[PDB]
């Protein structure tokens, strides 16, 4: 009974490292992601900040747990896990790979890697 | 949708 796409990215961790001249992140120790409905759980983080653009950074996951979870109120679970994940800002690329699989009401498949869109 | 961080092993968050 809430936005998922209305609430911001919530993230945390135990190991945090940037460095301004590497243009870098690292977090480390079961990295928790979440906005709303959707929940996304890995160990490692990376995303290369450039600047000069505005909001083109992504986030790349790996290292186990490695799942996804979403409930909708209106009856729509869906849950899945990889090795690997792709995650972003607005609608710029996803993917899931290394034992890829997800599961929905109108939708079944699993494989090396699945192919859906944000 | 804005990235946002807490740290666990001070006590406070970040934007980055």
């Amino acid at each position: 009974v809430t936005g998922d796409t209305d609430q911001p990215i919530h993230i945390e961790s135990d190991q945090q490292s940037l460095d301004m001249q590497g243009n870098v992140v690292t977090f480390t120790g079961n990295v928790i992601v979440t906005q709303g409905t959707i929940k996304i759980n890995a160990d490692k983080v990376v995303v290369t900040r450039p600047g000069g653009e505005q909001g083109k950074e992504v986030i790349d996951g790996y290292g186990k747990p490695a799942t996804f979870y979403q409930m909708q109120d209106n009856g729509k679970p869906v849950e899945g896990h990889a090795s690997q994940m792709h995650y972003e800002l607005a609608k710029d690329f996803v993917v899931l790979t290394g034992n890829a699989y997800l599961q929905q009401v109108d939708s079944n498949i699993k494989g090396d890697k699945i192919t859906y869109l944000v | 949708v804005p990235i946002t961080y807490v740290n666990r092993a001070t006590x406070k968050c970040a934007r980055y």
